[PDB]
């Protein structure tokens, strides 16, 4: 149905009324979201249908209609923008300087902005406008707030 | 059944609200894609 490049809301009519479950990026005819939002289930776009193509629970990523297309990366120095799309609220660019998630397999960028779980899948952008990762997978810190990793896939 | 609706364009906005800190945290990622803090 709607294949225009841009940011989209992921909704469901299974609960009370229409409930936003997450967010995702349409780019090059591919819908990119976080796995925990759809669980790999098929999506609807008006009268059309989006079937999953690639998915991975550990990476917590999933693509629809084709392979992952997002390949930009955080440079480790520059500030970034979280294009937060919160439930029932308009899309909004929040600029921040990310922290680091230090792991046994390497370091990852991390946005320390707190948002409802339904914001999951919101793109994190660089100054060029390129999607460098997705918001929605991180941790709950000492003060109860959420710090999300900058989760990026691999382009083949 | 899940469905999608367009929410906007993907553009960098100049003079956007600048908030948030940059913390360095020790984390672990399990086979279920879940992060946890290490201390
Ligand atoms: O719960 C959240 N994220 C999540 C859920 C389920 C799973 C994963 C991540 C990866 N493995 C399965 C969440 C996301 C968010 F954007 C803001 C939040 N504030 N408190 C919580 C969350």
């Amino acid at each position: 149905g709607e294949t225009t490049d841009g940011v989209y809301r992921v909704m469901t009519r299974r609960l009370l009324g229409s409930t936003q479950v997450g967010v995702g990026v349409m780019q090059e005819g591919v819908f990119h979201t976080m796995w925990h939002v759809t669980k790999g289930a098929a999506l609807r776009s008006g009268e059309g249908r989006l079937d999953p193509y690639w998915g991975d629970v550990k990476q917590d990523l999933v693509s629809y209609c084709g392979p992952w297309k997002l390949d930009a990366a955080w440079d480790g120095l520059s500030e970034v923008q979280l294009l937060a799309v919160p439930p029932g609220e308009r899309a909004k660019n929040i600029q921040t300087l990310p922290g680091i998630f230090k792991t046994k397999d390497g370091d990852i960028g991390a946005v320390a902005l707190d948002y409802p779980a339904g914001t999951s899948g919101s793109p994190i952008l660089d100054k060029c406008g390129r999607v460098i990762g997705l918001y929605g997978n991180g941790v709950v810190i000492k003060n109860g707030s959420y710090v999300s990793a900058i989760t990026q896939g691999k382009r083949e | 059944d899940m469905y999608i609706e367009r929410a906007g364009d993907i553009t960098w906005e100049k003079d956007a609200e600048v908030t948030g800190n940059s913390p360095r945290l020790d984390v672990a990622l399990d086979e279920s894609g879940d992060f946890s803090l290490v201390e």
